[PDB]
């Protein structure tokens, strides 16, 4: 993980892809002064292994499609350093039920 | 078809969309379409060889087809062609087609870009077939020359021969129908002919067209020229032939024609002596009618008219929507066995009948079939006639032969036989489906039973007046009868009356008693209401389920007189239950507040909307879920047919001697707005001599405006307020007020006393004239009067300037009404259009027409809408030291068991240590509870809509019963803790032996849950209820089987369900947002805001919260309103100079001088930038000159010399030198960039900050929740980004209408839920209630696909659902033309689907199918 | 009477209350096909392949029209009008099926070009009925 | 494929009746009743196909079976004899 003060030139940033396995991350400095998975509105998202993602879609006869979708962007998915593929659970609480709990598959 | 074809009957399971090769063209053609002539040749009025033809179709009934000889009916047509001179683009693809060659290199066919990119790689990766178009394209129209050699992956300095050869390639730009090129002294330009398109098409590779959207088999691109022009037959363009002598050919007809013409010509031309720059004139001609007669509706280009200087009607103009095939044929239609006549209003009608006419019921039919059971009766109905009315029309013979019962010489003499069938009138009890246009419910189409009446009118019962919408101010309605057996039985046992009762719209009922019944219902029940017996009996005998037993009176000696409340009980039916309270409601109520009705009888209260109306607790809520639809629908009646009768001879009226109000009230509200308009006048005046001190972000005259028409309002509505309380209870208006038949107080009020400030766009009537609003008055006149308050009453009557400024503010109303109907027209079909497929499977999961899942089970608790009421969650509110009181037990402490007054085992439960354990648990997970209980509802709110009443079911155990509360129980310890804990695994949503679902099983029942360990906690039973076993396990029991009940049903169409529950309460609103805390837009602007997903909004804010100790402190909130509040040099500014000063050591400027000798003690220019900043503008935003200075110092650095005044000095200001010829100008530049460019404090956007004093629900240290009022800031911007990481703030609540940015910070799943709290506030706004699942659904719809969604042309209708789904709705032809060129399979498992394919459709009753089991069947006999 | 409805005293509708006249004005004319081929007010018969309409004919005098007294329902012919082929077609003017009454004026007269032109107007008395409007 | 048949072991659908079963199934069986299909209960004087398929129903003696399918395509064969009719 790299936190760049202010901005990261266009000539470094070639060099992220460029060691495989080991993966890069960019974040900006001033982004995680305030933590936003903390705010009121956002609920608790938890990374399923390979396993409890094919569980999932397999409980549930699904293809890979069929599941709602989560951006690679999304400021959640950047905090937990969600990989495409990569399926959260979301449990949040509700005015029906109790607590509910939904799933979202990065893109 | 008709007839008997030997053929299979299968179903349409998918739709392969393609393009014509002109091969198959040739082969499908049963005609070379030659002659653009009709007929007429060699004499003969009949087809010729060349169009029409029969080789096609007959024109005449004829029998003769030529090619099938089957006849007009049987016939579906045969398609012919005519081969193309030269080829022609397809109008449709033209982009496409031009985008293809913008892909691919115009000399070989080879995809311009390689595998050996890398984009292109990425590009080419793309699983999507049109995304993968996209994605090539972009790269690839960049690409000017094709590669004969490119650098290898190995390594860059070696390059690589990936074949093709060299040349340049064109700059593409459309002209009208043509292409042109621009290769590369100065470029080269010349057109692209069709041919070479055609040529460099053939030679694509079957890779590389694939490779792009296309499909090898069904869509190839050079299948977008056509060579072959596929003819379509007669009765795609049928001569509407009228007389012998005259013709009468259709439009296409004529474009096809057209098209012949203008290819003979070419085809001649170029044969013979070919001028050759006139043949690419005849070829443009040809071009453009094959063009035209596909689309003539074309993008800058001269419509091809006919000769009347008509349009020609393109195919393209016949399927475009709302009236196109599509639209207007599929998705809609007029249709046989349907009826509309004038509706009239009937008491004496049941609920659930529907008065048919006589003429009416004579017309419509049913098929019903010969079978002994109806044998005798038919042969009687077909005897009697089709004059007669209950008679028949056509009797249908085995032998598919209709006999015209009006005239066959058979008609007296038909002897049936079994099987045949007697298409006999509509009787009595037929069920039919009742409408009223538009339809925007469920509830707009009912089912009822026929009733023929005489008369011309549909005569319906009046408590469904209310789910139709329907007035009878000349009001009309539809009725359709169904034709089969199988569809009556969808009306009567699906959409009936009695069971549409309770809606799931909003968990309440639709239906309640109204009017006349409503305003006799409260006069009924009252204490001074009494009955004689002669009235009495036959008040009795108008209620028909009436037991025949006479009421014991409620007075005996005097006289035997009988209450109102007493044999209205009459229609309340036993096992009716209901308490109510209202303001100071006692058990010995004293107004007749509330009510109580025990084992369906009434012991006080009178009976108004709150209790016999369409209300969350309603009588008639209970009634349906505690007897049947079917006895509520009985219960209407009863109601109405007691009530209806005694206000006959009671009865009612309403005169101007109502509207009267007494003379000492005049008085007083002559003065009440007497002293109002000198209040007025004192801050008028006020405002005059500048004091009156402008409130913060407002004018003077805003701030002057807001407490004026703050008084007028006021004024009117106390003024109004004491009308209203002079008014007698004998006040008819104030009766049907009361009880709730129709009135309000404002309508009391406007009538009475005062009808007030009259408004325009939220401003009282603005000066149209020059500065006046009328030539009746002076200029510049801001009084009351001036400016549109009306001091009169309608009784009174208006003054002619009254009557005008009325009269303006009431069109902006009709104006505004008429705008609100249209806007939420599109709101309620594109709420519709984009949900629906959404259904909720076997699997309790919610998905659409791709199975993809929007929830995971309906409304996140899998329960039906209709099965919930409001409860309250005891558990959560109150001190802790309540909760102790009401839910411990302790069998280890003397004074904190359970008595044995309560229980049996009362004696011997003491001290049981292993008992104490149970009750330890037990309490150890209440209180659980409740901590869960406040994380989940934070402010407190115990009530909340769940599925079962259990206060009802605890109430029908003790009557059931007949339990003594002085007795002690036969319950166990054991009994109650097991048996609840027992209960809780029987309450299932999801079946399933895994973790998942049984985890998910868990989830569902969470709340509930709470509810019922609240309730069914050992204290409780034990204390409250003095529950037996018998009345425990009953309550249980019922319990169990009320939960199984409440769950959704699979097949539940709640993608429809969710969108009409959105769609109608947006029609019932009126808006904008009031007639003037911040002024945000709401409702139908606010909501097209909504779906629309706007980026720019009307009004972005931001609410601020306060860092946790610091919410009291006014002081802290004024630093952070401060350190937010966007200032700029511009705001404190008076005037910019520019001055020539050339000593930088003396000033021109005398003020200036004592300036200099200062900031010149502890080279420049010689021209002087002088600003003069205002005392008051720096003091509103607290600045300090010093500050205003390092702030211009900071922004210029070391290129200007700043010297500035103090904050004492008379006069302030800032001097400006630049540092270090033509420089007078630069100085212009720099005083821009002061003004405009420099930010002095506050972040950026967050332009009007606002101080509010919201008020906040949080716990005491003692326990129960308390007002805790807190500082907050609003905004008039929006910047979360920044203004989250502000220090002083809480970044853990900070809240933004504007949901966009909302899901920008926090992410998509606290996007959602952003996105349904402004939907909610859109329609809480209106008051107006829709139960969370259906906003939460649209909000759940609108978010799956990781991002914010469009209820859009755009958004939803650019998803990967059907092809003829999508058509369905705003681009059709558009959607249709890409549906073949990228050779699209649609499933046909959308609604649509089957709708356009006349399938039924997998919804409700079509999401399962049927089978007989030969083996149950031998089993049964 | 509920909902914006109201109920009306049939004793008073009887004595002439709120009765009212109706009138319907059809219109023909003998349209010229060319030199010499003119349309002919008549009344038609089953004469080789004329399309004749299902109603009513009988009610027509010689000259093809109702005479001013007689009561008119249906689709009862009041204009009967015939066109030729190259025998008769039919061109006859119905009464409009929703409709009915009695025959009120018939109106002869010639069009500026020189052809027969007539105007056909029925009486109907309207009572104030239960789906009525006021 | 024939895996698309779920067995009757492992059923995971509402062993009670849906509002549009019932309403489908007494349709179904009053069609037949109507064009002369043998009739498994006493009509104990009953005339009305609804109201003969309604007592046919009632003594669940209807030979039909309901395949539930799911959004895959797989399907829970369930008799009208087995399902539960609390609506
Ligand atoms: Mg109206
Ligand atoms: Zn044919
Ligand atoms: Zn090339």
């Amino acid at each position: 993980i790299f936190v760049y003060q202010n901005n990261i030139t266009p000539s470094a940033m070639k060099l992220v892809p460029s060691i495989p396995p080991a993966t890069i991350e960019t974040f900006n400095e001033a982004a995680l002064v305030v933590n936003i998975t903390h705010h009121e509105l956002v609920p608790k998202h938890i990374r399923l292994s390979s396993d409890e993602k094919r569980e999932l879609l397999k409980r549930y006869r699904l293809k890979e499609s069929q599941l709602p979708r989560i951006q690679r962007a999304d400021p959640v998915a950047l905090y937990l350093g969600l990989k495409r593929g990569e399926v959260v659970k979301i449990i949040r609480k509700s005015e029906t039920s109790g607590r509910y709990a939904s799933y979202r598959i990065c893109m | 078809g008709q007839q008997y074809s030997s053929a299979p009957l299968r179903t349409v399971k998918e739709v392969q969309f393609g393009l014509f090769s002109p091969e198959e063209v040739r082969a499908i053609s049963v005609a070379k379409i030659r002659f653009p002539e009709t007929m007429d040749e060699t004499q003969t009025r009949a087809k010729i060889g060349g169009l029409n033809d029969p080789r096609l179709g007959s024109i005449d009934r004829n029998l003769k087809c030529q090619t099938c000889q089957e006849g007009m009916n049987e016939c579906p047509g045969h398609f012919g062609h005519i081969d193309l001179a030269k080829p022609v683009f397809h109008v449709g693809f033209i982009a496409k087609i031009k985008k293809v060659c913008e892909c691919v290199c115009m000399h070989c066919g080879k995809l311009l870009l390689d595998e050996h990119n890398e984009l292109m790689r990425q590009a080419l990766a793309i699983k999507d077939s049109k995304k993968r178009f996209a994605a090539i394209w972009t790269l690839c129209k960049t690409k000017m020359v094709c590669e004969t050699d490119v650098p290898s992956e190995d390594d860059p300095t070696q390059l690589v021969s990936r074949g093709g050869c060299g040349n340049t390639q064109p700059t593409i730009r459309k002209d009208g129908l043509k292409l042109v090129g621009s290769w590369k002294d100065e470029p080269e330009l010349r057109v692209l002919s069709t041919e070479e398109i055609l040529n460099i098409f053939k030679h694509i590779s079957v890779k590389d067209f694939t490779s792009l959207g296309f499909n090898e088999v069904f869509s190839r691109p050079e299948w977008m020229i056509l060579t072959c022009l596929p003819v379509p037959p007669p009765p795609v363009r049928p001569s509407i032939s009228f007389n012998e002598s005259q013709r009468g050919e259709d439009d296409l007809t004529f474009k096809l024609a057209d098209i012949l013409k203008a290819n003979i010509s070419l085809e001649t031309l170029e044969h013979n002596g070919a001028p050759h720059h006139a043949i690419e004139e005849a070829e443009s001609l040809l071009q453009f009618h094959v063009a035209t007669y596909m689309d003539n509706d074309i993008a800058g280009q001269p419509q091809a008219l006919q000769k009347s200087g008509r349009p020609v009607k393109s195919i393209r103009a016949r399927l475009k929507g709302k009236e196109g095939r599509i639209r207007g044929n599929l998705m809609g239609k007029r249709v046989d066995f349907s009826a509309r006549t004038v509706i009239s209003g009937d008491p004496n009608l049941e609920l659930d009948q529907v008065g048919v006419p006589k003429s009416i019921a004579k017309t419509l039919t049913y098929p019903e079939v010969v079978t002994p059971y109806n044998i005798d009766r038919l042969t009687q109905l077909v005897r009697n006639g089709p004059n007669e009315h209950p008679g028949a029309k056509y009797v249908i013979r085995d032998s598919g032969d209709r006999i015209d019962l009006r005239y066959s010489k058979r008609a007296g003499d038909i002897q049936l036989q079994y099987g045949w069938k007697v298409e006999r009138h509509i009787m009595d009890n037929d069920p039919v489906l009742f409408n009223r246009q538009p339809s925007l419910h469920k509830m707009s189409m009912m089912a009822h039973r026929v009733k023929v009446i005489p008369y011309s009118t549909f005569r319906l019962n009046l408590s469904v007046t209310s789910p139709y919408n329907a007035d009878f101010d000349g009001d009309e309605m539809n009725l359709h009868v169904p034709q089969s057996e199988e569809t009556r039985a969808e009306l009567s046992q699906l959409c009936a009356v009695p069971l549409q009762i309770v809606s799931p719209q909003s968990n309440k009922p639709c239906m309640g008693i109204v009017q006349d019944t409503l305003c006799g219902i409260r006069k009924l029940t009252l204490r001074d209401t009494f009955i004689e017996l002669d009235q009495v009996l036959n008040m009795l005998y108008w209620v028909p389920d009436w037991d025949g037993v006479i009421p014991t009176p409620a007075i005996i000696k005097p006289k035997p007189l009988w209450s109102g409340k007493q044999i209205l009980s009459v229609a309340i039916p036993n096992g009716i239950h209901l308490q109510r309270f209202d303001e100071g409601t006692t058990l010995l109520s004293p107004k007749d507040n509330g009510m109580l009705i025990i084992d369906g009888q009434i012991i006080f209260g009178v009976v108004e909307k709150k209790t016999v109306g369409s209300s969350n607790g309603g009588l008639i809520h209970v009634v349906t879920r505690e007897k049947g639809p079917q006895v509520c629908a009985k219960l209407f009646g009863n109601i109405q047919k007691v009530v209806n009768f005694w206000l006959l001879h009671n009865g009612f009226s309403t005169g101007i001697g109502d509207t009267i109000a007494d003379g000492p009230t005049m008085r007083e509200i002559t003065e009440t707005i007497a002293e109002a308009k000198k209040k007025v006048l004192d801050v008028t005046k006020e405002a005059q001599a500048n004091l009156l001190t402008a409130k913060h972000g407002m004018t003077l005259r805003e701030s002057f405006e807001d407490n004026v028409v703050r008084f007028l309002n006021e004024a009117r509505d106390k003024a109004g307020r004491l009308a209203e309380v002079n008014l007698k209870d004998l006040n008819n208006v104030k009766q049907m007020v009361m009880a709730g038949s129709k009135g309000s107080f404002i309508n009391i009020a406007q009538m009475s006393a005062c009808v007030g400030q009259q408004s325009v766009e939220g401003k009282r009537i603005a000066f149209g004239f020059v500065d006046r609003t009328l030539p009746h008055f002076s200029k510049d006149d801001y009084s009351p009067e001036s400016k549109g308050f009306v001091e009169n009453s309608y009784l009174r009557g208006l003054t002619p300037q009254e009557f005008f400024f009325h009269a303006m503010g009431g069109r902006e109303g009709l104006i505004d009404t008429a705008v609100k109907t249209a806007e939420t027209g599109y709101i309620q079909r594109r709420l519709v259009k984009a949900l629906e497929d959404i259904m909720v499977h076997y699997d309790n999961t919610t998905r659409n027409s791709l199975g993809n899942v929007i929830q995971f089970i309906y409304g996140e608790d899998g329960m039906d809408a209709a099965h919930i009421e409001k409860q309250s969650l005891d558990t959560i509110g109150g001190s802790d030291a309540a909760f102790e009181k009401r839910y411990r037990v302790d069998l280890l402490n003397t004074d904190h068991t359970l008595d044995p007054s309560l229980l049996e085992s009362g004696s011997e439960i003491l001290g049981d240590l292993k008992l104490q354990v149970l009750l330890d648990e037990e309490y150890k997970q209440l209180v659980k509870d409740r901590k869960f209980l406040r994380e989940v509802f934070v402010d407190g709110e115990a009530n909340w809509p769940l599925p079962v009443n259990i206060r009802r079911i605890i109430q029908n155990a003790q009557q059931t019963f007949h339990i003594d509360h002085t007795k002690p129980s036969d319950l166990t310890i054991k009994d109650i803790v097991l048996g609840v804990k027992d209960l809780q695994e029987n309450l299932l949503v999801l079946r399933g032996k895994n973790e998942i679902i049984q985890n998910a099983q868990r989830d569902a029942v969470t709340l509930f849950c709470c509810l019922l360990r609240s309730r069914l906690a050992t204290r409780r039973v034990l204390q409250e209820y003095r529950l037996t076993k018998q009345a425990f396990d009953w309550v249980l029991s019922n319990i169990e089987a009320q939960f199984l009940r409440s769950v959704v049903h699979p097949g539940e169409m709640v993608g429809v369900l969710a969108a009409q529950s959105i769609g109608e309460p947006a029609t019932q609103m009126t808006l904008n947002t009031f007639h003037f805390s911040k002024k945000v837009t709401s409702g139908v602007p606010r909501l097209k805001e909504i779906l629309n997903v706007a980026k720019n909004m009307k009004t972005p804010s931001l609410t601020v919260y306060l860092e946790p100790g610091h919410a009291a402190d006014q002081e802290q909130a004024k630093l952070i309103r401060s350190a937010i509040e966007h200032t700029t040099l511009k705001s404190v500014t008076i005037a910019s100079e520019i001055y020539y000063d050339p000593d930088p050591r003396s000033t021109v400027i005398p003020e200036d001088e004592e300036i200099i000798q200062l900031h010149f003690s502890l080279q420049q220019s010689p021209w002087l930038l002088r600003l003069e900043l205002d005392r008051a503008a720096m003091n509103d935003k607290d600045l300090t000159m010093g500050q205003v200075g390092e702030r211009i110092k900071q922004t210029f650095k070391n290129d200007l010399f700043v010297i500035w005044s103090e904050d004492n000095d008379e006069k302030l200001i800032i001097r400006c030198r630049v540092v270090r010829a033509e420089e007078d100008h630069m100085l212009k530049k720099i005083e821009n960039t002061m003004l405009e460019n420099i930010t002095l404090r506050g972040v950026e956007n967050i332009e009007r900050v606002v101080m509010m004093k919201y008020d906040r629900k949080v716990p005491s240290p003692t326990g129960e929740y308390v007002k805790e009022p807190e500082w907050v800031l609003e905004t008039d911007g929006v910047n979360l980004s920044e203004v989250m990481t502000v220090p002083g703030i809480d970044p853990t609540r900070i809240y933004t209408n504007s949901f966009i940015d909302i899901m920008e910070v926090l992410g998509i799943e606290a996007g959602r839920a952003a996105l349904y709290k402004e939907v909610y506030n859109v329609i809480a706004s209106d008051g107006s209630y829709v139960n969370y699942r259906h906003m939460a659904l649209l909000v759940d719809v609108m978010t799956t696909q990781g991002g914010l969604t469009s209820v859009t042309r755009h958004g939803f209708n650019r998803s990967n659902t059907g092809a003829l789904m999508r058509c369905s709705f705003e681009e059709t032809v558009e959607i249709l033309f890409e549906a073949g060129a990228s050779a699209e399979l649609d499933d046909c498992r959308g609604v649509s689907e089957n709708v356009i394919l006349g399938q039924m459709a997998p919804i409700g009753t079509g999401a399962f199918d049927v089978m007989i089991d030969e083996e149950s069947l031998v089993k049964y006999m | 009477n509920q909902e914006d409805s109201m109920i009306m005293n049939q004793s008073s509708i009887d004595r002439g209350l709120f009765r009212s006249l109706f009138f319907r004005s059809y219109m023909d004319q003998e349209k010229k096909y060319g030199m010499s081929i003119t349309e002919t007010f008549e009344k038609p018969q089953r004469t080789n392949t004329l399309r004749m309409k299902h109603g009513t004919y009988d009610k027509l005098d010689d000259d093809g029209l109702i005479a001013p007294g007689v009561r008119v329902s249906g689709e009862d012919v009041i204009i009967g009008k015939t066109t030729p082929i190259s025998s008769k077609r039919d061109a006859s003017t119905p009464l409009r099926s929703t409709e009915n009454g009695i025959v009120d004026q018939v109106l002869v007269t010639t069009n500026q070009d020189g052809l027969k032109f007539v105007k056909v107007r029925v009486r109907t008395t309207k009572i104030p009925q239960i789906g009525d409007k006021f | 494929l024939k895996e698309k048949a779920i067995p009757k072991d492992q059923r995971a659908t509402t062993p009670y009746m849906t509002k549009y079963e019932r309403a489908r199934i007494l349709g179904t069986r009053a069609l037949q009743i109507s064009m002369n299909a043998p009739v498994f209960v006493d009509l104990e004087g009953e005339t009305d196909p609804l109201r003969i398929a309604m007592k046919e129903l009632a003594e669940k003696k209807i030979p039909l079976v309901i395949r539930r399918y799911l959004p895959d395509g797989s399907f829970e064969d369930w008799s009208v004899e087995e399902l539960i009719v609390d609506l």
